[PDB]
């Protein structure tokens, strides 16, 4: 029926793979990750509670918005690349 | 109407997806 239809779908995820690669490397880059670890401990000595699903979204919704500008719009054309592609 | 920009809000929201799992994970090694 469609043999190159499966061959179509290893391509996209390598490519979806790379795509995650590439955007853990900016937030690396710039120490986004470092700053990250430094609120979660920060929420952790603010709440009595070291609970993961409580920690989750005290920090989560910030750290969201933290993303630099640059990384958002990198990113999103890396994601538009891959996008297009299907 | 395209409605092109709404291909473009799921690009956004894949991008939110790969920072959803980064901020998990960033979180649950910091806790336990």
């Amino acid at each position: 029926q469609l043999k190159s239809q499966i061959q179509q779908y290893l391509v996209e995820s390598g490519n979806y793979e790379l795509i995650s690669n590439e955007l853990k490397a900016r937030l690396l880059q710039e120490g986004w990750v470092d700053k990250v670890k430094d609120l979660t401990k920060s929420e952790m000595n603010i709440n009595e509670s070291t609970n993961f699903t409580q920690i989750l979204s005290t920090v989560e919704p910030k750290a969201l918005e933290m993303v630099s500008d640059s990384t958002r719009e990198t990113v999103l054309k890396q994601i538009r690349e891959f996008l297009e592609e299907i | 109407t395209e409605e092109t920009i709404t291909i473009d809000s799921i690009s956004n929201g894949i991008l939110n997806n790969l920072l959803t799992t980064l901020i998990q994970d960033i979180v649950a090694r910091e806790t336990t």
